[PDB]
């Protein structure tokens, strides 16, 4: 499979103009792939669909306030 | 207690040309008088805090 | 296990309420809380219109579902007509002579 | 009998209308007022480099 | 409605009633107005005669003026009813609002 | 559950003190009997600096801004965590 | 004297006066701030300052008409005055509390007037969304200010509906049905059950954004996980159901002039008229949406927000077309009253369609936002509302008053404001199609000529307002009482002279139970 | 003299209308159909003749050279 | 002698509409004045001028009720429907709060974690307190009811009796509900949890605490027999408006301490 | 663009807007029909001596003017929900781009590949270049290339803000905490200018939209040339 | 409708004037303010 | 005879074309010539002059139909005034430009548009009707 | 009742002189048009 491509392709779980769960879910999916994978020396690559996507759609501010949280143990979503 | 309201239904009926409001004795008139006070100046009070607000107060 | 204490109206009742209270148990109606039967309304028969003064305006419902109620003052003296139907009314006194 | 508008009903539908196109033409036209109409057949392109 | 016919008789009917009082009079002209008609001459002459047994001459002559306002922009009504009433109005000597002058201003 | 007491459960001034005193207050003990045995005591949450908790766009009307109407110290933390 | 009669009144008549003045002058406030706004757009570049100061001079205008003036003089002006003439009730049920609906008003203005007053006022837009309207964008006292003067003016509204719905259905002669009862009192009768249904979700909403602001709460915040949008909803619930509320006692007053003037007994299709304004009265509830359709909401949705929206015309055209079969063979009376009530069936006409084209979500996508909704609304509330408190105005002024107007002054007055109003809107329809945004203080050099087009027709609606109170002065100067009035038989309000005494009814009418 | 025929009398307001109502819909029908023929179908037209010789590389080229873009001198 | 020949009450000119109005002019700039400008005095003056105004007000309804006489049946068919229509509008209040928590709730933003309750927030047992609360003003609802009977056939002492076991449970209520305030883990500046929590049951506390004065009011108008076995209006719209209150809770309860925790 | 004197919408740049134009003269035609109709009827009812005052029938015409309206509303709807729907099959993007609303200004992102991402303001009228657009013209457009189907993202870090661009038939609303998506999809290369369509603060009338479409070659070498 | 004779006749002359003084309360003080316009904006 | 605003409750004289027999003569009061005028309309009609049937008729109605059908020249007042007013609308605005409005931006002047169209020109502006689809690209002239 | 009554006796207003009228209608018709102008003054005076 590519780990190459154009750009988040439609997503029919997200087909509506209200995009902001497609950003959410695909960059939690991805820190939740990276985790397993990192973790039970795994190969982390397999998730890496997740974070072309969550980098194509999620906005920039979005993205680093999620990291900065995730490093200070307050994002609170479940990874 | 005692059924009391025949007294004060005479005292209500009386015609003696007061409003409702004041028709009860002269504790009617001075609580009158307390509120109509307290309002006007209040309101008063409450137009100078407007005054006072709009213009920049550092 | 009851004991009573609380009034009734025909004991504590007042004012205008005690009085169209009176006046019903007796079948009357000085103060048109109940809607006016119909007599013929011929010459005749004339509608009786109660009154207090000289004069009270009448509303006519011409025919039963007649959106527009036809109204005109009734004066004291002959039988007057609806003047979209006919129908006569004529003034009378009320309980309160004049 | 003869009525307000009889007699000067004529006099004040003309000095009136008159009155009308003569302030407007003038305000339309004299003072400076940026009408800013379509360029197209009015004004003649220029390069702006 | 009823038939045009009915609507006429039931019309002569009411003015030819003989003890018609001035109220039944104006009513039944001021109801007669609101239709979409210019009514029939034979209506008309029963109303006549009405205003003659009430000795109300004014009103046979505004019922006249009446007759021409229905009629609106047909004007080849008016000439019509006042011909077909002539043998009446020469009976009961009422003058037309023209001879009178009332068509004026 | 469901319901069902055979009945008389309408009607008469003595049908309603009946319910008062024979269905109504004897739930409202057992309920306040539950709540006892229950509501000894909960040991406060651990606090975890979350940024849609503790909001402060705006201090407070009242005392130093920084404390809700009715703070309980012992289980509020402020946004810099519990007081003590 | 003075004090019991002005202050402490209890009398439905006195109280109808005191909301006529008091429309009257917020109707100058509002005229003033509308000039302010096309003098603002008149030649292109900047006359006041930013959109700031601009927006809250827009913002003023829309709440100054809306609540201030429209309403009081509709419904608490000839609302009072006229209902209880209608159905021959005494007065209204809640004379008192109908007094306290009158007085919550001067308060209500009081902290609006102090809103724009404060800190930099309230540019937020009629809508006052956040989170521009949120204590950050827009910190300090005047939106909340703004937020008050609301809560006055509901909780005025609400005691009025009360009062009026009670009175309306307890107080007609035992043997009126409710389907014998003038169309105005259906008119006014549905709208205050619209505004009992609807006023309250307002007052929940705007406490939402005042605790936002205030206590730390965070419903339109998306930080703690609000929404902005939910405001938007909340809003616009009560929104559509606002604008069917100032049309509606129109609808009523246009039913009895055009009725009046054409010399006839009744309105065609008495029941086909009460029916219309109950479905549009249904309808507008569930249509709110459609002032959302670019933020963002499911294409479904969106499908059945703009066929709801569409079926609103179906009752409205029974209307139009009644009041033109009510002018069929009628011997129209070309009074300035029918005059204002024919201007009215048109243009309200062309504002609706006009509300059509933007009912379309599709289509709305680039009409938003723009002047094209702009002109549909003064279609509507310009020439429709405002039409018909003119006409209600010069028909019922000489039962209010004892006086007559000047007729021919009356008719110079419909001519002139119907110029300049046509010419201030009709032309903003092309600034919407080439896509002037609203609330711009300032535009591209391209829509010129209409800007400039527009604000000269706001200044010939000016004089026209000018000469209205020169109009209502000289008919005081001169006295002229009036002596006798055209169908009294069908037409209650005016069997009692010109003006009816204080009190009116102490001895019901006579009404047979045929 | 000559007798005048009997003319119509009853339902001249109806007979008005009844002719008038049938203009009514021929005039508005003439603004509707003049707006699709004048209007509506002048715009398809223009639409389609335009679009079928365009060639957007041709249009890029001579906006590429009079100096407009700044992403492609 | 001579004068009107209709049954509805016209009213003496009064000032209170004019001092309420007033006090709402007070309250709310005093609420601008306390949240910007830190100061309750303008807040204080239009609470005490409101409480002057209704006690004076209502006072003054009883006046022309109880000892004029003027409430014939048609003055309180009005009055009935008066009532309705004033708690119809306050469910359409209420409503705009439902709305609002079931909005948040069912879509749970990212910044709360996508769930609900949003992570961070420990929610209430709702078989705790909360049950008690609700068993505690649903016993109220039928004690009221005998209430109402008692007072129907003419007997004074359970009238009265019924009427004080009501509002003891409506005070129980009111302090469990304050107990739990102080003792919750979460605030209202938690979040929309919080927000909604909070704010929709503060308004519920607060019509509990309208409520049970409105029915003290009713209990001391009956100890000076006041109401008669078929005239009580009063105790008719207390009592309404007492059942309104009650079931505003069953929705809080399902809804927010059940469901939406 | 618009231009001076204009009077409907401006030129379609892509397919949604040509079929929003069509639709619209569609509807526009009707308007025009129902409008002249009742300005006969009422000049036709004030035209006439003929009176009848009296009593009329309601219920039979009623039907007419009940049914006609309900078919003229249907002929206006299913051409209406017809692109309703056709605009959001967005269906298969080939480039992602996202804007975010700011208390003055609009930002770019072009995130698929690298992390480009640049600032876009107004240029001040006193800085305008000889036949440069007075309240139009940004500092810096945004570059994408023509005849391909882009995903726009819209969404806002502050107030509500609204990004519109009129010749493409586009409005979406930046909402903050929100991610609104739109297609973006033009048919010739140019400039296209569009402003902020939802008030957001004192310069509301000063935060323009500017697109430059380019062939996809000139696209890629700018997007590198931006970092 | 009709109506008896004006009990305080308003003549040209006086129309003329209550007009003139209407107008003037209208435009007088916004020309003020519009005319200093300028004036405040350069603080 | 006389009407008073006081006789409100009272039938009172009205001339419309809808109601043609009012519920009240025109005049109430006779006086002896017309008590006598009276008294010959129960004999014939025909004996009485066309001056006695005219005083019959203006003693019954105010005005003839073709007197209350009447036109007046009052449109002309009103359209005269409201052009006057109208006019007197453009002097507010000429007050306005001079006093109140400043002048306009750069971007109107002469040359600024004429680069300003040419730049549109270049761009191709509403290139399918609006703008640049009235230009001539080959003739460099405006298309006619 | 106790208030008097007919035209010119129904309103707030003394309507017995055209000329304080006149007056009284300018200073409040006057004073409403007024005020946005001054708002929008007193705003431009702040800074
Ligand atoms: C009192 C004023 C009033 C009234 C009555 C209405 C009536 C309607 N409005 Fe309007 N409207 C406003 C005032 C009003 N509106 C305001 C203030 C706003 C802007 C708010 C803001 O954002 O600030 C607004 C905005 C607005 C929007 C939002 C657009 C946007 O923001 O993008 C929409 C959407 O559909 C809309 C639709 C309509 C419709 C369908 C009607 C319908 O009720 C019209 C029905 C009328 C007719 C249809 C004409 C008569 C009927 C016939 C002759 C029958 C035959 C007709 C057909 C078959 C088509 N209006
Ligand atoms: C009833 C409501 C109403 C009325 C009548 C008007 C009337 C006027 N409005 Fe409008 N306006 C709105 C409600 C109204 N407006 C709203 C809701 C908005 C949107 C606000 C927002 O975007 O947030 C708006 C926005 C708005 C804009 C757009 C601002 C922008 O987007 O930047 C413009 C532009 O010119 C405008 C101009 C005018 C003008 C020239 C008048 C003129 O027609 C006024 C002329 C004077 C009158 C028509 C009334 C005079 C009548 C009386 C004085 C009654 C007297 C009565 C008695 C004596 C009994 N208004
Ligand atoms: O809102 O139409
Ligand atoms: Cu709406
Ligand atoms: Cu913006
Ligand atoms: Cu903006
Ligand atoms: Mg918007
Ligand atoms: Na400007
Ligand atoms: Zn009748």
């Amino acid at each position: 499979k590519i780990k190459n491509y154009q750009t988040a392709p439609f997503d029919s779980r997200f087909p509506n103009q209200n995009q902001t769960r497609n950003c959410w879910q695909n960059y939690l999916d991805f820190h939740r792939c990276e985790k397993a994978m990192t973790a039970k020396g795994g190969d982390v690559s397999v998730c890496e669909w997740y974070r072309r996507v969550y980098k194509s759609l999620c906005p920039i501010s979005w993205v680093s306030t999620w990291d900065d949280r995730r490093a200070e143990g307050t994002f609170p979503g479940k990874i | 207690f005692e059924n009391r309201v025949a007294e004060k239904q005479k005292l209500f009926q009386e015609d003696n040309g007061l409003p409702v409001h004041l028709k009860g004795g002269a504790t009617d008139n001075i609580l009158y008088r307390v509120t109509m006070t307290l309002c006007l100046g209040g309101t008063l009070y409450s137009l100078y805090c407007l005054g006072w607000a709009s213009f920049p107060h550092k | 296990a009851s004991g009573g204490g609380v009034p009734t109206d025909e004991e504590q009742a007042t004012g205008l309420e005690r009085e169209v209270m009176l006046a019903a148990r007796k079948g009357q109606d000085p103060y048109n809380i109940l809607a006016p039967k119909a007599t013929s309304g011929t010459k005749e028969d004339p509608n009786l219109v109660p009154s207090i003064t000289n004069k009270r305006i009448v509303g006519c419902i011409c025919e039963e579902d007649n959106s527009t109620v036809i109204w005109f003052w009734l004066h004291k003296g002959e039988a007057q007509r609806c003047p979209s139907c006919g129908t006569h009314y004529k003034l009378v006194p009320h309980q309160l002579a004049h | 009998a003869p009525d307000f508008h009889d007699k000067y009903g004529n006099a004040v539908l003309a000095s009136g209308a008159t009155f009308c196109v003569a302030v407007w033409v003038y305000m339309a036209t004299q003072i400076g007022i940026e009408w800013n109409p379509s360029p197209v057949g009015r004004v003649t392109p220029k390069e702006w480099r | 409605h009823e038939t045009d016919e009915e609507f006429d008789a039931r019309w002569v009917t009411y003015f030819n009633k003989p003890d018609i009082d001035a109220w039944e009079l104006r009513k039944g002209m001021n109801t007669l107005v609101g239709y979409d008609l210019v009514p029939e001459p034979k209506i008309i002459d029963a109303a006549l005669r009405a205003c003659r047994r009430l000795n109300d001459f004014a009103s046979a002559v505004r019922i006249l003026e009446v007759v021409k306002d229905k009629a609106g922009p047909h004007k080849e009504i008016y000439p019509y009813v006042i011909q077909e009433l002539r043998p009446t109005l020469n009976e009961l000597g009422i003058s037309t609002p023209e001879e009178l002058g009332l068509d004026k201003v | 559950a469901s319901a069902a007491k055979g009945d008389h459960g309408g009607t008469g001034a003595r049908t309603w003190r009946f319910l008062t005193f024979g269905l109504a207050l004897p739930s409202v003990a057992l309920c306040t009997l539950n709540s006892w045995l229950h509501s000894g005591h909960r040991e406060r949450p651990a606090f975890i600096p979350y940024h849609h908790l503790r909001i402060r766009t705006k201090p407070f009307s009242w005392g130093d801004g920084n404390h809700t109407f009715f703070h309980n110290p012992r289980v509020n933390p402020l946004p810099t965590g519990y007081e003590k | 004297m003075f004090i019991n009669r002005w202050l402490f009144s209890t009398n439905h008549k006195d109280i109808g006066t005191l909301y006529l003045l008091f429309g009257a002058w917020a109707g100058m406030v509002g005229t003033a701030l509308s000039l302010l706004i096309r003098a603002e757009l008149g030649q292109p570049g900047t006359l006041l300052g930013d959109d700031q100061i601009y927006n809250v001079v827009v913002t003023a205008h829309a709440f100054v008409m809306i609540f201030f003036m429209v309403m009081p003089i509709m419904i608490g002006g000839f609302g009072n005055w006229l209902v209880p003439l209608m159905i021959g009730a005494p007065d209204m049920a809640f004379p008192r509390m109908n007094n306290m609906s009158f007085w919550l008003l001067p308060p209500s203005f009081l902290l609006l007037l102090a809103s724009s007053m404060v800190e930099a006022g309230a540019g937020t837009g009629w809508t006052v969304y956040p989170p521009l309207a949120g204590n950050l964008a827009h910190a300090g006292a005047s939106v909340d200010l703004t937020i008050f003067s609301l809560h006055l003016a509901g909780v005025s509204s609400i005691l009025g509906a009360i009062n009026f719905i009670t009175t309306i259905i307890n107080m007609k002669p035992p043997a009126m049905s409710q389907y014998q009862t003038p169309l105005f009192v259906w008119s006014v009768m549905i709208t205050a059950v619209l505004l009992l249904l609807s006023l309250p979700v307002l007052a929940a909403g705007i406490t939402m954004l005042l605790t936002d602001r205030n206590l730390n709460t965070t419903f339109f915040d998306p930080a703690g996980g609000g929404d902005p949008i939910l405001y938007q909803h909340l809003f616009w619930f009560f929104g559509h159901p606002e604008v069917y509320i100032l049309i509606l006692p129109g609808f009523g007053m246009i039913s009895h002039i055009v009725t009046y003037y054409s010399g006839k007994k009744e309105p065609f299709g008495y029941m086909g008229m009460v029916w219309a304004m109950m479905s549009i009265g249904f309808l507008g509830f569930i249509v709110w949406a459609h002032h959302m359709f670019t933020v963002g909401m499911d294409v479904d949705t969106r499908a059945y927000f703009t066929s709801a929206t569409m079926i609103i015309a179906i009752p409205t055209g029974v209307k139009v077309f009644s009041w033109l079969a009510t002018l069929h063979g009628g011997n129209i009376k070309w009074s300035p009253a029918m005059m204002w009530a024919l201007g009215f069936i048109f243009l309200f006409t062309v504002g609706g369609l006009t509300g059509i084209v933007l009912a379309n979500s599709s289509l709305d996508i680039v009409l938003h936002d723009t002047y094209y909704v702009v002109a549909h609304f003064h279609y509507v509330l310009s020439m429709g509302a405002v039409f018909a408190i003119m006409g209600g105005f010069v028909h019922w002024f000489p039962l209010f008053s004892g006086y007559t107007l000047n007729d021919t002054w009356a008719k110079i007055h419909f001519a002139i404001m119907f110029v300049g109003v046509n010419m201030t809107f009709f032309p903003q329809h092309f600034l919407g199609l080439s896509g002037m945004p609203r609330r711009y203080s300032d535009y591209p050099d391209a829509y010129t000529m209409w800007n400039t087009i527009s604000s000269m027709g706001s200044f010939i609606s000016l004089t026209a307002v000018m000469l209205m109170v020169f109009i209502i002065w000289e008919a005081f100067a001169s006295k002229r009482e009036v002596l006798t009035v055209d169908l009294t038989t069908t037409n209650l309000e005016w069997l009692n002279g010109c003006p009816p005494p204080y009190h009116t009814f102490e001895e019901p009418t006579y009404v047979n139970l045929k | 003299s000559t007798a005048l025929a009997k003319p119509q009398m009853r339902g001249l307001l109806a007979r008005r209308l009844r002719f008038h109502i049938v203009g009514a819909f021929m005039v508005s029908l003439g603004f509707a159909t003049f707006y699709k023929f004048a209007v509506a179908e002048k715009r398809k037209k223009a639409y389609a003749d335009f679009y079928r010789n365009y060639d957007s590389m041709k249009d890029f080229e001579e906006m590429r050279k009079a100096g407009i873009f700044q992403s492609a001198k | 002698m001579t004068h009107q020949t209709h049954a509805y009450h016209m009213v003496n000119p009064s000032p209170w509409p004019l001092t309420g109005a007033l006090s709402a002019l007070l309250m709310t700039s005093g609420l601008t004045m306390w949240f910007h400008f830190n100061s309750m005095t303008l807040l204080m003056i239009g609470l005490t001028t409101n409480m002057l105004t209704m006690y004076q007000w209502w006072r003054d309804v009883i006046r022309e009720s109880t000892f004029q006489g003027h409430h014939t049946p048609a003055v309180q068919k009005g009055l009935r429907y008066g009532m309705i229509l004033f708690i119809i509008s306050e469910v359409l209040f209420f409503t705009g709060f439902f709305w609002a928590f079931y909005h948040s709730s069912l879509a749970p933003t990212p910044e709360l974690g996508g769930c609900w309750p949003p992570t961070g927030i420990h929610p209430l047992n709702p078989l705790e307190v909360p049950l008690l609360n609700t068993s505690v003003l649903l016993a109220s609802g039928v004690s009221i009811t005998w209430a109402h009977h008692s007072l129907m056939e003419g007997d004074r002492k359970h009238m009265l009796q019924a009427l004080f076991i009501t509002i003891t449970l409506g005070v129980y209520f009111t302090l469990l509900q304050a107990s739990e305030y102080y003792e919750a883990p979460f605030t209202i500046s938690d979040g929309v949890y919080g927000s909604t929590f909070f704010v929709a049951t503060g308004f519920h506390g607060l019509h509990v605490i309208i409520g049970s004065t409105f029915l003290i009011v009713c209990f001391f108008r009956q100890l000076k027999f006041h109401f008669t076995s078929n005239h009580h209006f009063g105790f008719e719209a207390g009592a309404w408006y007492w059942h309104f209150v009650d079931v505003v809770w069953l929705f809080l309860y399902v809804s927010i301490y059940w469901w939406g925790s | 663009m618009a231009y001076p004197m204009q009077l409907g919408f401006q030129d379609a740049t892509s397919p949604i807007m040509e079929e929003l134009l069509h639709f619209h003269d569609h509807t526009l035609m009707i308007v025009f029909l129902i409008s002249s109709l009742v300005l006969y009827i009422i000049s036709l009812m004030l035209t006439t001596k003929l009176t009848h005052t009296s009593t009329m029938d309601a219920q039979e015409v009623e039907t007419i003017w009940t049914i006609l309206p309900a078919i003229i509303l249907i002929l206006i709807a299913l051409p209406s929900l017809r692109i309703l729907y056709m605009m959001d099959e967005i269906n298969n993007p080939s480039l992602t781009v996202k804007t975010m609303g700011h208390q003055w200004y609009w930002s770019y992102e072009y995130t698929d590949y690298e992390d480009l991402s640049f600032d876009s303001y107004m240029i001040p009228t006193s800085e305008l270049k000889p036949g440069e657009l007075r309240l139009l013209e940004v500092d810096n457009r945004v570059v994408l290339p023509m005849e391909m189907t882009i995903r726009m993202l819209v969404s806002s870090e502050d107030v509500l803000h609204s990004w519109a661009v009129p010749s493409l038939g586009l409005k979406t609303d930046a909402i903050p905490g929100r991610l609104n998506q739109t297609t973006l999809m033009s048919s010739r290369p140019g400039l296209y200018y569009g402003q902020c369509s939802e008030i957001c603060g004192s310069n509301h009338s000063f935060m323009p939209i500017v697109l430059e479409l380019v062939p996809l070659k000139y696209f890629e070498k700018w997007s590198a040339s931006m970092l | 409708i009709t109506a008896k004779p004006a009990k305080t006749p308003t003549s040209p002359k006086e129309q003329a004037i209550g007009l003139s003084v209407t107008f003037l309360s209208f435009l007088l003080p916004a020309g003020w303010v519009l005319y200093h316009l300028d004036n405040y904006k350069k603080s | 005879s006389v009407v008073k605003s006081e006789d409100y409750a009272l039938p009172s004289y009205v001339d419309r074309r809808d109601y043609p027999l009012p519920d009240v003569a025109h005049v109430k009061n006779l006086s002896a010539s017309q008590k006598a005028l009276k008294e010959k309309e129960k004999a014939s009609w025909s004996s009485l002059s066309i001056d006695e049937k005219v005083e019959l008729y203006r003693l019954k109605f105010k005005e003839s139909f073709a007197e209350m059908n009447r036109s007046t020249n009052e449109w002309k007042t009103v359209v005269g005034a409201a052009m006057f007013f109208i006019g007197f609308t453009a002097l507010l605005l000429i007050w306005e430009k001079h006093y109140v409005y400043g002048p306009i931006p750069h971007t109107f002047e002469e040359e600024w548009v004429a680069k300003q169209t040419k730049r549109m020109l270049d761009m191709k502006v509403a290139p399918i009707q609006g703008f640049s689809a009235k230009w001539d690209y080959d003739k460099n002239e405006w298309k006619k | 009742s106790h208030y008097e009554e007919g035209p010119g006796k129904n309103i707030p207003f003394s309507v017995e002189n055209k000329w304080r009228l006149l007056a009284m209608m300018t200073l409040f018709f006057g004073s409403g048009f007024a005020a946005p102008f001054f708002i929008v003054r007193h705003q431009l005076l702040k800074k």
